[PDB]
RNA sequence: AGCUAGUUGGUGGGGUAAUGGCCCACCAAGGCGACGACGGGUAGCCGGUCUGAGAGGAUGGCCGGCCACAGGGGCACUGAGACACGGGCCCCACUCCUACGGGAGGCAGCAGUUAGGAAUCUUCCGCAAUGGGCGCAAGCCUGACGGAGCGACGCCGCUU
RNA sequence: UAGCGCCGGCCAACUCCGUGCCAGCAGCCGCGGUAAUACGGAGGGCGCGAGCGUUACCCGGAUUCACUGGGCGUAAAGGGCGUGUAGGCGGCCUGGGGCGUCCCAUGUGAAAGACCACGGCUCAACCGUGGGGGAGCGUGGGAUACGCUCAGGCUAGACGGUGGGAGAGGGUGGUGGAAUUCCCGGAGUAGCGGUGAAAUGCGCAGAUACCGGGAGGAACGCCGAUGGCGAAGGCAGCCACCUGGUCCACCCGUGACGCUGAGGCGCGAAAGCGUGGGGAGCAAACCGGAUUAGAUACCCGGGUAGUCCACGCCCUAAACGAUGCGCGCUAGGUCUCUGGGUCUCCUGGGGGCCGAAGCUAACGCGUUAAGCGCGCCGCCUGGGGAGUACGGCCGCAAGGCUGAAACUCAAAGGAAUUGACGGGGGCCCGCACAAGCGGUGGAGCAUGUGGUUUAAUUCGAAGCAACGCGAAGAACCUUAC
RNA sequence: CCGAGGGUAGGGCCCGUGACUGGGGCGAAGUCGUAACAAGGUAGCUGUACCGGAAGGUGCGGCUGGAUC
RNA sequence: GUAAAAAUGUUCAAAA
RNA sequence: CUGGCCAGGGUGAAGCUGGGGUGAGACCCAGUGGAGGCCCGAACCGGUGGGGGAUGCAAACCCCUCGGAUGAGCUGGGGCU
RNA sequence: CGUAACUAUAACGGUCCUAAGGUAGCGAAAUUCCUUGUCGGGUAAGUUCCGACCUGCACGAAAAGCGUAACGACCGGAGCG
């Protein structure tokens, strides 16, 4: 559903084994910037593994761009694998991988 | 600010504003935890710091930091509050005399012992 | 930012060891204030101590001097001297005694207890010294004082 | 008996492993997302040692409340401007007093402490003794340059007499023409208006354009300006009256009467408020038309308060030269307004530019200082919160003045370099456009990529600058699936 | 008579607290638009006034701390 | 004295 | 149209007069003064609340209470619609 | 009708219609049906009253809108005597 916060104002990276959302799940590096985020997200590609995910830390979502392209193709629920949006047309994270 | 100027004002003395309220102007208040917990640090850094909500002997209550690796705290801890705010934590400008009444010292910790409480360790 | 009726002064009284609205009648309208009165907050002051090149700033624990207080408050008695910590009267709060008519009590003396707190000591030894009181004196009393005990709390000397 | 702090920089001391923006460090700057002297351990090293570190409070560094020892043109900071009260400050000469101020003597400044000595516990810490300084203050004596005060005198400061000067200085009354709109009359006809282009709008019920007549309001073209005047705000056709400030000449009068100025008083653009009046043009609000994704704007067509006048409030401003006023001193060159005169120039007041020395963070200022000095007022002390809140005062109201704190940030900021950028500018090229010819996108097929599909459909390249690219040779070879 | 203190009444200052409400501060792929910086694409800013979801827009006077041939 | 019209998105270290 | 009536208290406007202030002022103080659909309250004019009365004293009264009471007041006589 | 970091909500948007779609201010009101709305205050206890919040059945600007010192034999809610 939603977010579950107490004093922290920023979801943290729930690092996989955990992401039950799609299969394979195979983490990566810290490369693209957070939104003045003190550094870096935590990537997972994974299933096909030709497709990449960086999380939401205010969002409470991991949001997934193609292998390919770079282009940021949904934002899906660690807890499910249902996915929550649509594909932004407006950015690019090739650009850091 | 002519020499008559000065006669008849004066220099404005300079006061200061205790960044600290213990009170008391104590160096140590015996208080007792009523919430423990992590905060997320400021702007720049990111982890999942220890604090713990205080209720002080001088009435107030404030929110204390707990330095080291994991603790034995929880909601009715009885701590010793030491003094010192933490720039990265948003308003916590206390710490937890680490080692005292129901707060243990840091297990298995050897650099330094004088903080975190820790003894020393005989290992012979 | 305006304050002031005993208010400021006068005359004659009462009071004290003594001046004086200190207090009482009578008279006069006066007294103070941005050179900060009146009001609020805070605080015992000083020799000194800390710090600083100094000027200055901060401070008043121990020691010496002075003021004030002796559970809160008021009063006066005796007395050279007190409005009297271990004297007295009354009111209040708290403690203990009772035969429920009434009583006794005051560690902010030395030590200890209790509470509070981050935290502060032995219910020790002696009047031998010094000082004090009374006394012809001998001497009596002296938790002042002279020492010892506990605490790396400080300074200093010493050891592995 | 040997311990504790530290080893990234300030700050003396370096390497290995563990960890991987997690666990944590932390006084500031900051460290940590795989080689981490910054985290945890270890080895080693540094510091200090029965102690070492931590927190709290005070002085320091903080010349960061500045008497010693600071500033205000743009960094925080000159009051919007005058007048002026107390108060602060006061020109050249002689005399008197002798309060300040200076010197001497003496009383006092208790003891301890602090400084110099010499001694006593084995030394020291502590301790005894002696010495010596001690602002302040009191009494006595003396001096008088300076400050003060009483007295005498002067003219270089200030003011005044006389004669003239310039000016949009202010107030009252009156008056001229240009032009706009509305009305009336004549003439005349198919559009006018407006924009980037339009439309709404106005027009055959006769508009626009032209001529003639009348009403009414507001502002004053050319002169006119790097111009003048005023304390500032601010002031502009012409005329008269009432009236302020100011400049020069004459050295004639008074004889320090001077400077400044908390508070108070007056003035104070525009907008706004009250009562009454006036209302042509313009124009918040408002209504339309266009533009646009929208357009509660820019542009266009309409249009009310208001603008205008009288009286009374309001009292702000980039009220800016962002520079308080007064006096003295420190090169000139140039042009301009206004005077006086022994008119290629001398001399006084004012307005500009370039500039000595000098000040300054630089930018720039410079006899009109931000130079060099003195007197007095005002104001500043980190950014935000905040010119807010509360209290007080003022206001019809809108609001104005006085004016915090909690909390939060590790900066805010001034000037100047270097670039880059510009729907800034100047000059100049390239198939960049224009000029011109042939094409892709369309269809069929080949191929490379995406995506999807799969037991796998191997990998990488990804705007230009990946996409017949690696592959200048994939049936198993190749080949990594 | 005075008088500790007690009682009654009305004031002055401060402190805590309150449904709700105002703005201030901070947040890790919130929403809307583009107000300012380059003539920021209507020069900016300013006192004031009216107005509009929002920055803001427009009116009057102001400043240059504004470009530009 | 006069170019109509065009909004908006990204974020670190290397030298001695 | 023409006459009449409104005990007694209270508050203390403007004005004047004196003092103060200023360049003159505005303005401020006392003293005098005696305003007003001002205040309390009889006469007078009402008619609020309650009780009574209800084949009444009365076809609108009585008692207690209450409003106005120098005003847009009440009222006699003479007139008009 | 749709849309903002969970839901909520909707500053924003789409669209149909109108002569134009209600501003300020006020709001369970002398207007509020649901209703004794919901919080809060007062009381031992409060369908009334007072203070707040708006989903205003069915406020709103001269049949004026929101306030307002003083006044009231008006109507409401409280205490003290
Ligand atoms: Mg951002
Ligand atoms: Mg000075
Ligand atoms: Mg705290
Ligand atoms: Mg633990
Ligand atoms: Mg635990
Ligand atoms: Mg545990
Ligand atoms: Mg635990
Ligand atoms: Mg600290
Ligand atoms: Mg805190
Ligand atoms: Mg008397
Ligand atoms: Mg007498
Ligand atoms: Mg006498
Ligand atoms: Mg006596
Ligand atoms: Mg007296
Ligand atoms: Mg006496
Ligand atoms: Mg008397
Ligand atoms: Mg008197
Ligand atoms: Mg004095
Ligand atoms: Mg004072
Ligand atoms: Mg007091
Ligand atoms: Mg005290
Ligand atoms: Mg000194
Ligand atoms: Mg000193
Ligand atoms: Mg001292
Ligand atoms: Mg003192
Ligand atoms: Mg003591
Ligand atoms: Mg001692
Ligand atoms: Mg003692
Ligand atoms: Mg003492
Ligand atoms: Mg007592
Ligand atoms: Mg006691
Ligand atoms: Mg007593
Ligand atoms: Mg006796
Ligand atoms: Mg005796
Ligand atoms: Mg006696
Ligand atoms: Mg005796
Ligand atoms: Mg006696
Ligand atoms: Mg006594
Ligand atoms: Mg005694
Ligand atoms: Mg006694
Ligand atoms: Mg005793
Ligand atoms: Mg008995
Ligand atoms: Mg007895
Ligand atoms: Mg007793
Ligand atoms: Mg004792
Ligand atoms: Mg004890
Ligand atoms: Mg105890
Ligand atoms: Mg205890
Ligand atoms: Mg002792
Ligand atoms: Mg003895
Ligand atoms: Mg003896
Ligand atoms: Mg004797
Ligand atoms: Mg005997
Ligand atoms: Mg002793
Ligand atoms: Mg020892
Ligand atoms: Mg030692
Ligand atoms: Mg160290
Ligand atoms: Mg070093
Ligand atoms: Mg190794
Ligand atoms: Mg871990
Ligand atoms: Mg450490
Ligand atoms: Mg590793
Ligand atoms: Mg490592
Ligand atoms: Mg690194
Ligand atoms: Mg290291
Ligand atoms: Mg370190
Ligand atoms: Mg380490
Ligand atoms: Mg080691
Ligand atoms: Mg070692
Ligand atoms: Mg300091
Ligand atoms: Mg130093
Ligand atoms: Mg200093
Ligand atoms: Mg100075
Ligand atoms: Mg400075
Ligand atoms: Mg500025
Ligand atoms: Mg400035
Ligand atoms: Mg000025
Ligand atoms: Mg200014
Ligand atoms: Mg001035
Ligand atoms: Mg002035
Ligand atoms: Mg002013
Ligand atoms: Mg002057
Ligand atoms: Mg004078
Ligand atoms: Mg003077
Ligand atoms: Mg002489
Ligand atoms: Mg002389
Ligand atoms: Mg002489
Ligand atoms: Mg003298
Ligand atoms: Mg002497
Ligand atoms: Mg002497
Ligand atoms: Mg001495
Ligand atoms: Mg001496
Ligand atoms: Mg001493
Ligand atoms: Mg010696
Ligand atoms: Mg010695
Ligand atoms: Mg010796
Ligand atoms: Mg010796
Ligand atoms: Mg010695
Ligand atoms: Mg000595
Ligand atoms: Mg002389
Ligand atoms: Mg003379
Ligand atoms: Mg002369
Ligand atoms: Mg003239
Ligand atoms: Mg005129
Ligand atoms: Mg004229
Ligand atoms: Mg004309
Ligand atoms: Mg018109
Ligand atoms: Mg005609
Ligand atoms: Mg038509
Ligand atoms: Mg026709
Ligand atoms: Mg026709
Ligand atoms: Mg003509
Ligand atoms: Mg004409
Ligand atoms: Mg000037
Ligand atoms: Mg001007
Ligand atoms: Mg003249
Ligand atoms: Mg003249
Ligand atoms: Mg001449
Ligand atoms: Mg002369
Ligand atoms: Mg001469
Ligand atoms: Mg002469
Ligand atoms: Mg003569
Ligand atoms: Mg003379
Ligand atoms: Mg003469
Ligand atoms: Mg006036
Ligand atoms: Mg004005
Ligand atoms: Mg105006
Ligand atoms: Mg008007
Ligand atoms: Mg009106
Ligand atoms: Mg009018
Ligand atoms: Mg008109
Ligand atoms: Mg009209
Ligand atoms: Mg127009
Ligand atoms: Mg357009
Ligand atoms: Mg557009
Ligand atoms: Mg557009
Ligand atoms: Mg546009
Ligand atoms: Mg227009
Ligand atoms: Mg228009
Ligand atoms: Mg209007
Ligand atoms: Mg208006
Ligand atoms: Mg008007
Ligand atoms: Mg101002
Ligand atoms: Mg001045
Ligand atoms: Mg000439
Ligand atoms: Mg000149
Ligand atoms: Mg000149
Ligand atoms: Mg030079
Ligand atoms: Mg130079
Ligand atoms: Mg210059
Ligand atoms: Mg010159
Ligand atoms: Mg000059
Ligand atoms: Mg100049
Ligand atoms: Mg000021
Ligand atoms: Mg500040
Ligand atoms: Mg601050
Ligand atoms: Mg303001
Ligand atoms: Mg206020
Ligand atoms: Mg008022
Ligand atoms: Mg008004
Ligand atoms: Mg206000
Ligand atoms: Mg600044
Ligand atoms: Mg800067
Ligand atoms: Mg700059
Ligand atoms: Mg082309
Ligand atoms: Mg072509
Ligand atoms: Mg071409
Ligand atoms: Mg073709
Ligand atoms: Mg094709
Ligand atoms: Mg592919
Ligand atoms: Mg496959
Ligand atoms: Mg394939
Ligand atoms: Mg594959
Ligand atoms: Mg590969
Ligand atoms: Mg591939
Ligand atoms: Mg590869
Ligand atoms: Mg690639
Ligand atoms: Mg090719
Ligand atoms: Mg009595
Ligand atoms: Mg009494
Ligand atoms: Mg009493
Ligand atoms: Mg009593
Ligand atoms: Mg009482
Ligand atoms: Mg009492
Ligand atoms: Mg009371
Ligand atoms: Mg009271
Ligand atoms: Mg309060
Ligand atoms: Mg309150
Ligand atoms: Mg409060
Ligand atoms: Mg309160
Ligand atoms: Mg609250
Ligand atoms: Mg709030
Ligand atoms: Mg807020
Ligand atoms: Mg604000
Ligand atoms: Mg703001
Ligand atoms: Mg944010
Ligand atoms: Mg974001
Ligand atoms: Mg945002
Ligand atoms: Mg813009
Ligand atoms: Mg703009
Ligand atoms: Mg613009
Ligand atoms: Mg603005
Ligand atoms: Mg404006
Ligand atoms: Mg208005
Ligand atoms: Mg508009
Ligand atoms: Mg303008
Ligand atoms: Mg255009
Ligand atoms: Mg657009
Ligand atoms: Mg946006
Ligand atoms: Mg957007
Ligand atoms: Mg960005
Ligand atoms: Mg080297
Ligand atoms: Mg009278
Ligand atoms: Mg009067
Ligand atoms: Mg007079
Ligand atoms: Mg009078
Ligand atoms: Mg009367
Ligand atoms: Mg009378
Ligand atoms: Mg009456
Ligand atoms: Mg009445
Ligand atoms: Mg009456
Ligand atoms: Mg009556
Ligand atoms: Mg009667
Ligand atoms: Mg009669
Ligand atoms: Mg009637
Ligand atoms: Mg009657
Ligand atoms: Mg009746
Ligand atoms: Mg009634
Ligand atoms: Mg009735
Ligand atoms: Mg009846
Ligand atoms: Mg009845
Ligand atoms: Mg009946
Ligand atoms: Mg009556
Ligand atoms: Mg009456
Ligand atoms: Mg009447
Ligand atoms: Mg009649
Ligand atoms: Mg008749
Ligand atoms: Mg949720
Ligand atoms: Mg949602
Ligand atoms: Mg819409
Ligand atoms: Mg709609
Ligand atoms: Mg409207
Ligand atoms: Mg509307
Ligand atoms: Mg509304
Ligand atoms: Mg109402
Ligand atoms: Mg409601
Ligand atoms: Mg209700
Ligand atoms: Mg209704
Ligand atoms: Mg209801
Ligand atoms: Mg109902
Ligand atoms: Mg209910
Ligand atoms: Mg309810
Ligand atoms: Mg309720
Ligand atoms: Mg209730
Ligand atoms: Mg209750
Ligand atoms: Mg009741
Ligand atoms: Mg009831
Ligand atoms: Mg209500
Ligand atoms: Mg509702
Ligand atoms: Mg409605
Ligand atoms: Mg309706
Ligand atoms: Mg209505
Ligand atoms: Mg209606
Ligand atoms: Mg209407
Ligand atoms: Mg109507
Ligand atoms: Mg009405
Ligand atoms: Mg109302
Ligand atoms: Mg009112
Ligand atoms: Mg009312
Ligand atoms: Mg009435
Ligand atoms: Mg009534
Ligand atoms: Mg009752």
């Amino acid at each position: 559903k939603g977010f579950k916060d107490y004093g922290h104002d920023y979801h943290p990276a729930p690092k996989t084994e955990n992401i039950k959302g799609l299969g394979d799940l195979k983490p990566g590096i810290p490369k693209t910037p957070k939104q003045n985020g003190g550094g870096k997200r935590k990537r997972w590609t994974g299933d096909k593994g030709r497709k990449i995910y960086e999380w939401d830390s205010q969002a409470g979502e991991l949001e997934g761009y193609r292998a390919s392209d770079g282009q940021h193709l949904g934002s899906f629920d660690p807890k499910t694998g249902n996915q929550l949006k649509g594909p932004d047309p407006k950015r690019n994270i090739k650009k850091y991988l | 600010p002519t020499i008559n100027q000065l006669v008849r004002k004066g220099r404005e003395k300079v006061r200061k504003k205790s960044k600290v309220p213990a009170l008391k102007g104590a160096p140590f208040r015996r208080g007792v935890c009523t919430v423990v917990r992590t905060v997320t640090p400021k702007k720049p850094n990111s982890a999942l710091r220890k604090v713990a909500k205080v209720r002080l002997t001088s009435g107030y209550e404030v929110t204390a930091y707990i330095p080291g690796e994991g603790h034995n705290l929880q909601e009715h801890s009885v701590v010793l509050i030491r003094g010192g705010r933490v720039k990265d934590l948003p308003g916590v400008r206390y710490h937890i005399v680490r080692g005292v009444y129901d707060a243990a010292g840091v297990k298995d910790r050897k650099k330094s012992r004088s903080k975190y409480g820790t003894k020393k360790p005989k290992e012979a």
